[PDB]
């Protein structure tokens, strides 16, 4: 009856906070951007430690996790650019024509004169270019000279993403949540603890989601307030819909010294036919995948509701298409062919058109623009679509219609969709507990 | 049983306090990895310093001197240590930690090397 | 006779068993130094941590509960300590040293203090 | 009274002896700051480590077996507790610190577990 | 005053072309080269 406090160290006590992670890899044979000269390799094994009975409550809206990756990967495509050749002489007027033979078809043939290296010397080469990259004033010049400076992304670097492991330091820890149905905050019942998350692949995408996790059981939707269409809307499928890119077109690539160590990597003019890019989609797997999402969906707007599909309508060139990276082009594709539907109540194989651009200013980058390098060779890359970013057309007046947009406004949402199930805690180890013990008397 | 680092956070207290040892050892095992490693070094060495000023270093627990003020919280010891997870305790008690970790300096050990001093000057 | 730091690494465990304070004391004391400093002060503390989940934290030499396993080594008290260096021994005794550790902490430190309040219980 | 940290810097020995724990809890707690912070727990755990070495690791306050030479100081106890302050006592006993510690590690701790082994080993 | 002590009756393996300690310093003399390069005049217009 008489208690006294009593300490202990070690005790199985947290508290939210935010702390400075680092990157995590396994060791590989070069020079990707992310892995970078040297990223701490990974554990041979991984010990998920499961939590009985222990019930914690995430957020991944505001998850600071999002934020740390967000600026990691601008911070690394920019320590990746320093090194590389910047085409600041670049800005001189081109002399263009149109290709010549367009049938039915916009890639531009130019001339313009470039600095050797000798620096008094010059020579006059020519270059092709995606219309997309060029406006005129026949004269033309780069779209970026007038918003900002240029530099070419070095030939070595592959902009193939790897997976990466985010680690927190010691004393601090990841909570990490095994629930299925989790909708995308909440309690989560059942909850594993990790020093580091699976392997993340940053890919970098627009609408819809590119070699990702798939989430069991039901496809999952995730919002941060699902009666407001300002908050992007984040889908993840159950079963991946299977997609194939390809540049059909025979890119060769010449090499041009216009300076002192500096070369520029020019494309070439094209050998054999000329046919645009593409991507392929299974209409019936898509068509399965849609019906299931519309299912999910009528969960939060009563029942029969009129749910249909339109195209992307608002911004700008960059945002309003499916971009992303493939072999080291940039694909610029019109998403109108999948989101022209409407729900109430052979292969057949759709196809996508995609157009390429090479200038390139991602994540909202006003600044140092990046060259992508033409790529010799045709291009195919086979990916999965694992998940969807949606958008409404606003207040709709509820339980008359429900009509849905692709967007992808900001590229942290592309984070939350792999980051969602982590959250970050630090160790308190010291707790104090009354118990029927005394010290020895003085 | 061993469940492992932090196995036992949603057991209750008393089932808990058994395995200290596992929170331990992982307790303490460029740029942004540096910040994180000092950052865990001087997180570890706080609560070290706190078990230091408590004199309580080399033991994961020590009993005191200091009472049970009944304001604190107004369980028993069948309804803390059988019914309770340190989590939830943590947070019944987190108006008191700073107040009883300074009475926890003072109350002893700020007074327990005086009375030293005053015993061994025979 | 005072040899120096590491001394006593060529004479017998023994012997060098008689100055741990000279090894301990220089064992403590921009971006190349500075990550230097840090590796060091984490690696002292790692040894330090060993000791404190053993039970030993103000000690050089502390005994403990663990019996000698006859499969670890086969030696002797003499054999051990007047005819081998701490450096071939550690050799010997290098597929053991994370089993002793295991059974250091969990075999008496972590039945020492379960015990400790099951007996300060009254 | 509780003056605050350093508070009786400028009190006599024996006054400021007393609030040990005042000092010793602010004693621990972007490239200048990370070099600053590692500097920080660097010299703490420099004297951590001194006191490791002369066995007083858990406690502010430790007694010796080296004797007092009087020729560090002539002094007596009521003249050094009572009449001066630790910091004119530090600049009086700065020729002898570095030879004092010396003493401290090898005259007690140096031999203190030496004759530990011999006195555990039945 | 540099320490150095002798260390009767012990036996080490040396290897020196497997020694780290040499990339350690290769690296260093190449990253010091460019370090002392950076503030210096750049004779980019001199390739008249
Ligand atoms: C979703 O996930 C999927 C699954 O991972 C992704 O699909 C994969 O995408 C990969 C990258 O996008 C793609 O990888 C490429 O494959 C090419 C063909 O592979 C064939 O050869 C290899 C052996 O090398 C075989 O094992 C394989 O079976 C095939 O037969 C490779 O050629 C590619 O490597 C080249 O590109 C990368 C950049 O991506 C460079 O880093 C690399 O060095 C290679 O580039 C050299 O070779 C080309 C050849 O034309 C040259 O043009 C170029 O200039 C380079 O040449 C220089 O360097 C060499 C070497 O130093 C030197 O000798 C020479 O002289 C020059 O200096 C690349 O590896 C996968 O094939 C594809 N997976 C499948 C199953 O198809 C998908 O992308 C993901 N989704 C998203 C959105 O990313
Ligand atoms: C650097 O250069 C690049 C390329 O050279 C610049 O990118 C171009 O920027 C211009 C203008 O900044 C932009 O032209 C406008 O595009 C809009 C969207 O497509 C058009 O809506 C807009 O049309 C209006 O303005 C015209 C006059 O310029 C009118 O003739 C036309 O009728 C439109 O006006 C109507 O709408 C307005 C607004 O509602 C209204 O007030 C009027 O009353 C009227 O009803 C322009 O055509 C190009 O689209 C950009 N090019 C590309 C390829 O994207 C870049 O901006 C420059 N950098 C900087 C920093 O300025
Ligand atoms: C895109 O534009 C670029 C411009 O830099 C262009 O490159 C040039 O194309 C012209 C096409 O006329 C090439 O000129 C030809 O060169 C060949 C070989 O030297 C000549 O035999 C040709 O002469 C014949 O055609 C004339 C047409 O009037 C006749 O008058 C004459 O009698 C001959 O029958 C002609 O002069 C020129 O060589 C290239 N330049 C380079 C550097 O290669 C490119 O071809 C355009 N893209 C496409 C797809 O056409
Ligand atoms: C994109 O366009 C480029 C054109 O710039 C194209 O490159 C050409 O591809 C073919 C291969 O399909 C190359 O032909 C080979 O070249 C090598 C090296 O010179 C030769 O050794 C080869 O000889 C073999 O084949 C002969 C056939 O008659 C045999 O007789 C001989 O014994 C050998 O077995 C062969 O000629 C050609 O050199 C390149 N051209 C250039 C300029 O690089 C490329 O194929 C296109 N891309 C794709 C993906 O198709
Ligand atoms: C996911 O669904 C859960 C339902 O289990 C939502 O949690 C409720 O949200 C409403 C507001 O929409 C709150 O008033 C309730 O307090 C929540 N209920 C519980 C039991 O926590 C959650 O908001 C949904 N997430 C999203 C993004 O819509
Ligand atoms: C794309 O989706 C396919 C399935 O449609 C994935 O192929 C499976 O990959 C898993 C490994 O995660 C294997 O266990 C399965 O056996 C594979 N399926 C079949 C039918 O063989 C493929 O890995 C996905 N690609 C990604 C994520 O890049
Ligand atoms: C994407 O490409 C893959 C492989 O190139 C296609 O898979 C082929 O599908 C047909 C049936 O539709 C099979 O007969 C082949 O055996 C498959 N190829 C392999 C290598 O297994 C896939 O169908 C393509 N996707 C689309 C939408 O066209
Ligand atoms: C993507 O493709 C669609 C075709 O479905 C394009 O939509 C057309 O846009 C024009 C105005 O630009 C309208 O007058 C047509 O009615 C639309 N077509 C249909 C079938 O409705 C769309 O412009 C393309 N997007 C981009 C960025 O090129
Ligand atoms: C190259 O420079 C000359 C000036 O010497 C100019 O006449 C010519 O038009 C330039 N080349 C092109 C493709 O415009
Ligand atoms: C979020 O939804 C709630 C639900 O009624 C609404 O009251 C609130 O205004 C919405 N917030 C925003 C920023 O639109
Ligand atoms: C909507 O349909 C689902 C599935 O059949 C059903 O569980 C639910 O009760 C329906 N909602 C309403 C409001 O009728
Ligand atoms: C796509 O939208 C257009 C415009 O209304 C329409 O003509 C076409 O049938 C739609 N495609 C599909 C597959 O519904
Ligand atoms: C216990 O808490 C009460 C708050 O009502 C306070 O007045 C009292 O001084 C405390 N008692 C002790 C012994 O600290
Ligand atoms: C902590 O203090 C605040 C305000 O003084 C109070 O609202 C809260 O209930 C207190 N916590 C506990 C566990 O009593
Ligand atoms: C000693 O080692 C043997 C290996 O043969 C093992 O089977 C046994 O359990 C160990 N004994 C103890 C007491 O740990
Ligand atoms: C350590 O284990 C390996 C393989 O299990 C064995 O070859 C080696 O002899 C062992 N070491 C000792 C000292 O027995
Ligand atoms: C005390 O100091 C004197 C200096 O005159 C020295 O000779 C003597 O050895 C010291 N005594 C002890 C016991 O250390
Ligand atoms: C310390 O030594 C120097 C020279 O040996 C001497 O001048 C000084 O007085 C000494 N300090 C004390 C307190 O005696």
């Amino acid at each position: 009856e008489n208690l006294w406090v009593t300490v202990y160290y070690g005790v199985p006590v947290w508290k939210d906070a935010e702390t400075t992670l680092f990157c995590a890899s396994d060791a590989k044979a070069k020079h990707n951007v992310w892995a970078t000269h040297a990223c701490v390799p990974t554990d041979p094994n991984p010990q998920e430690i499961h939590l009985e009975n222990v019930t914690e409550e995430f957020n991944m809206w505001k998850n600071n996790m999002v934020e740390q990756m967000h600026e990691d990967i601008i911070s690394l495509w920019d320590q990746s650019l320093k090194p590389c050749v910047k085409l600041t002489p670049l800005c001189v007027t081109l002399q263009c024509t149109n290709y010549a033979p367009f049938l039915i078809n916009e890639l531009k043939n130019c001339s313009f004169n470039m600095t050797t290296e000798l620096r008094d010397k010059k020579q006059k080469v020519y270059s092709l270019f995606y219309r997309l990259d060029v406006v005129q004033i026949k004269e033309y010049r780069l779209i970026n000279c007038n918003t900002s400076a240029i530099t070419q992304a070095c030939p070595k670097v592959s902009f193939e993403p790897i997976p990466i492991h985010y680690c927190a330091p010691a004393g601090f820890a990841i909570l990490k949540c095994k629930d299925k149905k989790f909708n995308g905050t909440g309690p989560c019942p059942s909850v594993s603890t990790v020093q580091c998350t699976h392997g993340i692949k940053p890919v970098v995408s627009t609408q819809l989601l590119l070699n990702g996790s798939l989430a069991e059981e039901e496809v999952i939707i995730r919002s941060e307030n699902i009666t407001n269409n300002a908050k992007n809307i984040l889908v993840q499928l159950n079963t991946p819909v299977q997609i194939n890119c390809t540049r059909p077109n025979n890119n060769t690539v010449k090499s041009i010294r216009i300076g002192p160590g500096q070369a520029f990597y020019y494309t070439g003019d094209i050998i054999g036919d000329i046919r645009m890019a593409h991507c392929n989609v299974s209409k019936a797997t898509w068509n399965e995948t849609l019906g299931k999402v519309v299912k999910q969906l009528r969960k939060h707007f009563g029942n029969n509701t009129i749910i249909r599909f339109a195209q992307s309508s608002g911004g700008d060139l960059e945002v309003t298409t499916h971009s992303f990276n493939c072999g080291g082009e940039f694909f610029y594709c019109n998403t109108s062919g999948l989101f022209n539907s409407t729900w109430i109540s052979s292969n057949d194989s759709i196809t996508l058109p995609c157009r390429i651009k090479q200038i390139i200013n991602m994540w909202q980058r006003i600044g140092q623009a990046m060259y992508a390098p033409p790529i010799q060779g045709v291009i195919r890359c086979v990916s999965n679509i694992t998940g969807l970013i949606l958008t409404r057309d606003g207040g709709s007046t509820n339980s008359t219609t429900e009509t849905f947009r692709p967007g992808g406004g900001d590229m942290r949402d592309n984070w939350r969709s792999e980051l969602y199930k982590y959250k970050v805690v630090k160790i308190e180890p010291l707790g104090v507990a009354p118990t029927r013990c005394k010290r020895r008397v003085v | 049983v061993s469940l492992g680092f932090l196995g036992a956070a949603g057991s209750t207290m008393g089932a808990a306090s058994m395995t200290l040892t596992v929170q331990a050892r992982n307790l303490l095992s460029g740029i942004k990895q540096l910040q994180a490693r000092v950052l865990a070094v001087e997180h570890y060495l706080r609560d070290q310093q706190l078990l230091g000023i408590w004199g309580c270093s080399g033991k994961l627990i020590c009993c005191t001197n200091v009472p049970w003020n009944s304001s604190w919280s107004n369980r028993n010891l069948s309804e803390i240590w059988d019914n309770m997870t340190w989590l939830q305790w943590d947070k019944e008690i987190s108006n008191y930690t700073q107040i009883i970790y300074g009475l926890l300096e003072e109350s002893q050990n700020q007074q327990e090397k005086n009375e030293q001093d005053l015993l061994a000057l025979d």
